[PDB]
């Protein structure tokens, strides 16, 4: 599982932050401190987290993932990351 | 246990005589020839703008649920809706404005408005009644995503100074939710 | 005897009672937190809209009521006024207008909004309120002539189906019932 | 004799036969799954348009006739009505308007409500379907006089080019024919 | 096989007989003179509504179709359009509103007009009036994209109650599917 | 002698060549694609404006006169009328109202609207199209009097400046002449 | 080579002669009163309403084009134009919206009304027409951009059936074509 | 004598001087870009707005008054009128309306708007206007009556403060003027 | 130098001279006792139309700009407009709307008025008006930015032909201009 | 064939996403087990997975590809990756 | 001439594909198969291809181009290559 | 804390610049003479600069931070550095 | 100043090119032909050029930059450039 996506909408320096998918890694989603759920009328589970990407960043940073891209897209503004 | 026909039979007598009871507290008198059926025509009334507590939306989601295999935005708009405020017991009164994305099962307009219909006629709360509709069609539809939007005028206000002003509410799900792009369309196509 | 405050406060404990049996009979929870404080919501709500019975025109009566010497038709039209079903305990909303031929004494707005208040916060029936505000302006300035008419919307009826349905009712004295041109006058002063 | 739930019931299987033959005399296929369930609720529909059979004024004239010593013009307007054209079995839609000089006696909105379903809810011609109100209210009431305005937009006219055509007729009894200024408040009253 | 004018004679006495079966049916008197030739006018209007199971796209594809090598959206609104619902019988009406960014190719008014009276003019959905139109248009003009948005009003839900309330179905291919722009630029030209 | 489909079809070579003829004598190219067909269409368009030339109101006397012994009257009103003016042969397009009283005898709206079909398209005059249209409706129902009010838009007039300007003729008879009335009602009636 | 005024008068007889010829193979007589002067007055108001053939935007280039430096965008809407449709010779009008974003130099209303005028003045197809206002516009200004936007109602399919139904095309060249925010503060300020 | 096109151009020097004087005397440079053609411009506008005096009735008198033997009220609303106060040289905008009971002869539109041309397009005061319109008519058709009504803004007045007060005149003639009907039914029919 | 007081004591004989050979030049009668005193009421108002320049945005810039330390979009719209065509020297009407995100610094009502007549009482061109007013009130509050919005009609073209059409300009400063969503936000304030 | 597109619309923890065109290679549509069509209206194909688009891009660095950038476009996230 | 930008409209998976301004080089865009035009109304030429941008990226890369970045703006998706 | 995120919004070629989030290093919030502060209604703090972003990119390389990613959302123009 | 950052609007083969703000190295700018202005309404002033930014790219390789990341905001297309 090499590849990461994270992401947050309208500010910046402040969360939630999205940290992965149905199918993500329980070990990573638990050492970000993500809890899990499934917004009502959407048809997928989600990982989320309360800081703000900079922080999410950082921690990723130390289990080995680096950012590749970052890009914007309506009001989210999202993050590409890379292990190994 | 929803509501049963019994029920109202039983409780018909009950209500009546809180409404006399409640003349009398206002001052009024019960034997005027014009209030003398008012017990009775009082709680009936009631029961009638409460009627969707004896329902469900089970009654309703088997029936009618054609497949066209659409997958485009249909919108029912201008649905008029009558509540009651479950703070005053007054009534609100406005329009339904309703959107979904059907993932290949629609509505049929019969079905739509008894939804509207179960959870308006109960002692309400206006954003509460906006959920109820969304969630239901939801249920009722597994579409890809729907919108309800709900404008009202609370006579429990107005009837304090207010008949212009409104207040509208909204929930949108799934697609309607996520793409501003379909939410956009949607109150393109409603706010006519 | 006019209605007190002291009544009020006696009888609010009862009303609220009521409506509390009322909640029950229905089918609802009197407990759940968006009906707790209802009881007495309610009671108040429904004690504003009968506050008319603890008034009297004479209250109004002497006040204001200047002399311009005034001899030709005064009128004052769309004034809101809210009113209760006394059959259904629904309420029944609309406007006023009023006419008169003064002999000499003139109507302040704020008395005459009064004189319109006092009748329609009470249990009532289209046609006796028209005919109180009609008699009340007539007492109140022995003037040539008077007229009234209201057009509402019923909600008793509106909520079983008709908002758009209203019912208009008048009352016309004196001058204005005895010469149809200045009765004509008056309707199309007010029908703008 | 009039129509009973027991000859629909019994005619519910003919009628929805005769469909199920039309559908097949225009090309169509009864057995699609959107032409299944047809020839049933294409019979329901047309008795509901036509349950006016099973009805009389009587069973509406004693219940709501309440005497508020009323002698004065009233007026309910604007009343929702559709009905069915008796030569090519297309619905007519529009509004009524009725107005009536009380010898006493006045109508409660409910009742007048049913005298208008009951006429409409027939194979009708706009024409006759005025005069049977107006004299529906007129034995209902034994008033001085009363008016009966009908504005409506033929659904066989309009599937034929239109929709903005639309035909009117009155018919004045008692004071409302005789007394020209009586037909003309009344249209004032309702022309707005 | 589209449906030919034999048929239509062929079939005609069957329909006028299906027709007198329901006058009975409904409680009512074939022979009253002015049910007489009902039975025949209904059959005829039935014919008439149903008018486009005797058409094909074909018969409007080769005819007018210029080129005036025009390749920026053009629309053509309030197109009113009369319909039969397809479950109950029942006609709903409207309006469609047409848009399309033609690759050279260009359609007619009257071809347009044609192709929408083809679709509707038979039992229909209004979500399959609305793709049919839209694909019709599209083989007619290999075009890059085209919007087909219709807003109508059920008549068999409107004679139960709602006359206000409209549905409104949309197809967007294309362009007019892929960009949101041409998308909200279409729907700002039509919604004025 | 009314004109017959056999004479459209020897005629509208004669009328092709003549429009071929003005494309010429207009500085224009006769042969470009967009005028080839230019001739017959014109030709054809002009056919069909002046297509009541081929008629007359005995093909439609005898038909639907149905006798619902009504005796009160009956308005058709914003009826779509479109004609030449015999002066520019361009069109002038409104709408026509039509009121009568009826002496037994009702026209169907069937045969109103072919009436006022016949007479409108044609080469035309406002005035004498409104007289035609009244004095059709006399001879075909023997009626205590009848109304015709047409207002129209005169392109002959607006393309040279106006497209708000409208010209307003009527012809009153019977009744409608004699009593100021009859004729204010129906006026009020339609001016709506 | 444009027409010039003495082709017309060259041609005055040619077309009055044509449109005697058209008065007779319509079944009328060219000797009436009505229509003794009527191949003239047609013949005239056909070379009125393509006077535009007999101008160029060269006549109108030069003139009025002041430089106030500006560089924002500048609108004219709802500007009357009546044209001819080239394929039946009726008539289709409606309104012109123009904006462009000047590179320095602006646009007179005089000769924009010109420019409009040059071209609606002709046997036209929507299309071309708002093309060639839009590409006279661009060159007699070389703008950033420019957008024109027509809405019209044909004749020729007007009194066919439609007086509320309308075309509505567009021609966006420069920024208005390539910046969506242009277009879309086009389309807003136009579309009130 | 009427002013004569010669005048025009034997006086534009005198007006454009004038204007070329006026533009310095209010502080301004007559040299600037944008004002050297000024005093031309202006001069010529102030002739186009006064052109009614070089015209009589006479040059439109005998033309086209057509004898359709029509004995009925025709009326002409909504015509769009501009003048020119005679007090301060700032125009005064509008629209006429006419009504005239002929006695045989009608007036053409075309005569009509030439008669309200010739004597708008002058140095004005309201209520002559409408008279000198009245009696042009009068003359032009020796009718039973004819009545004429002009509402106008006061740009003199606006620019001062407006835009939304109205100055209404009227002229009766003839039975316009004696017959209390005949003046009701015209306001009637135009004031829509 | 700003135009004083002085200047227009000593220039309204000039003013006056003008006008007086202005009427002559006519044709017109400067003796008439309706043209007496025009030449002096021209030349006073033709002063007043252009008072405009004896002013500065100085004479306003300090007085009233309270600090209420405000720092999101402030809306004024609907700012009625009179000015002169510089071209023609007739006015042209219509609304400012005037919109400012303010940089602590807000404008009184007062004041903007004020600017607006400055500007717009001079002989113009409607995007200097629009300019000059934006940075007027740019200048005046050093905000981060400003947008104007006019739209007017011109008699100058109305007076040939056009009072409905209307030229829309605007000025976009600062945010204004380079947000979108500013810009947008401000035309969705003001085009209500 | 060293570049490769893929996307998805709306939320990016599900699909589906969109990972080729009519020119696509046969194999690596197979391998990612891609459906193909043509949208009605549509005047090309396009070969599509339920996946979201982590998984997609795992998939695709077993065969070689990396992600070079990543952008938004209106309600599109795209990925354009490289191979060699 | 290092750096190249290419760019198409609404769809990834269909072209056209703007390849070049007035100023490209002539070879290149003979390489590609590019036509050259302006259209109505722009003061600008431009050279477009009838290829996927998929297809435009594979052929730039034989001519020794690496896309550096991708980006949306508006509905327009655009890359930007860099050679030598 | 090896990432940052600044942003300006609007324009480029002009401040403010955001350089930090409410757990963002007072050190180098300080070196770059930002300014702390919550705007009214938001529920988060923000170290802005008034200085143009160039200039703030310029500064942080000096503290040994390089540009990973730059994309625009909505109006907010976003940089993505990373140090070590 | 090893950071650049230039843009271009609505199309990118067509000019101009902001290339500088105000606190721009004015030999650069200088090199690149660049004018100074102010826009009315607007408190800075920028550095823009003609040019089609492709153009601007290759004089500014030549100069020693090369373009990190490139992003599309509203209507503006955006470069950021790094030298050393
Ligand atoms: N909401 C910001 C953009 C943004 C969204 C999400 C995260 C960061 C920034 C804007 O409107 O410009
Ligand atoms: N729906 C997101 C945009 C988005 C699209 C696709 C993937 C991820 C995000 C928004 O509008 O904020
Ligand atoms: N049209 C896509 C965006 C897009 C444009 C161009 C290429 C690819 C995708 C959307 O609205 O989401
Ligand atoms: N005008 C492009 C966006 C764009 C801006 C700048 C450069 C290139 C493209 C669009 O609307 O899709
Ligand atoms: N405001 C710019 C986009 C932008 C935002 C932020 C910084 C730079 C540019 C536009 O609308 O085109
Ligand atoms: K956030
Ligand atoms: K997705
Ligand atoms: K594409
Ligand atoms: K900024
Ligand atoms: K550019
Ligand atoms: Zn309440
Ligand atoms: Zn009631
Ligand atoms: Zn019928
Ligand atoms: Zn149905
Ligand atoms: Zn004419
Ligand atoms: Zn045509
Ligand atoms: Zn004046
Ligand atoms: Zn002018």
């Amino acid at each position: 599982m090499p590849y990461l996506l994270i992401s947050t909408q309208i500010r910046m320096e402040v969360g939630p932050t999205m940290v992965g998918d149905e199918h993500s890694d329980p070990e990573l989603m638990q050492q970000l401190g993500a809890s899990k759920r499934r917004v009502l009328g959407n048809n997928f589970y989600e990982y989320y987290v309360n800081d703000p990407p900079r922080i999410v960043l950082d921690k990723l940073e130390c289990r080995g993932f680096r950012v590749l891209s970052m890009t914007g897209v309506g009001q989210t503004l999202v993050w590409c990351l890379h292990k190994e | 246990r929803p509501r049963s026909e019994e029920d109202n039979e039983l409780n018909l007598p009950n209500l009546a005589a809180a409404y006399s009871s409640i003349l009398r507290s206002l001052g009024e008198d019960p034997q005027r020839q014009g209030l003398l059926k008012t017990p009775w025509r009082a709680a009936t009334a009631m029961q009638f703008f409460t009627k969707g507590y004896q329902e469900t939306i089970s009654d309703v989601l088997n029936d009618a649920i054609f497949d066209e295999d659409h997958d485009e935005m249909v919108i029912v708009k201008d649905i008029d809706m009558f509540s009651m405020c479950e703070h005053h017991l007054v009534p609100f009164v406005g329009r339904v404005h309703i959107g979904y994305l059907p993932n290949k099962q629609v509505l049929g307009l019969s079905k739509l408005a008894r939804i509207v219909e179960i959870y308006s006629r109960r002692l309400q709360v206006q954003e509460r009644l906006t959920k109820q509709i969304a969630v239901a069609i939801t249920e009722a539809l597994q579409p890809a995503g729907v919108g309800v939007v709900i404008e009202a005028t609370h006579m429990c206000m107005v009837m304090r100074g207010k008949m212009n002003s409104k207040t509208v509410t909204s929930t949108m799900l799934g697609v309607f939710r996520e793409d501003p792009k379909t939410r956009e369309e949607f109150l393109t196509l409603i706010r006519s």
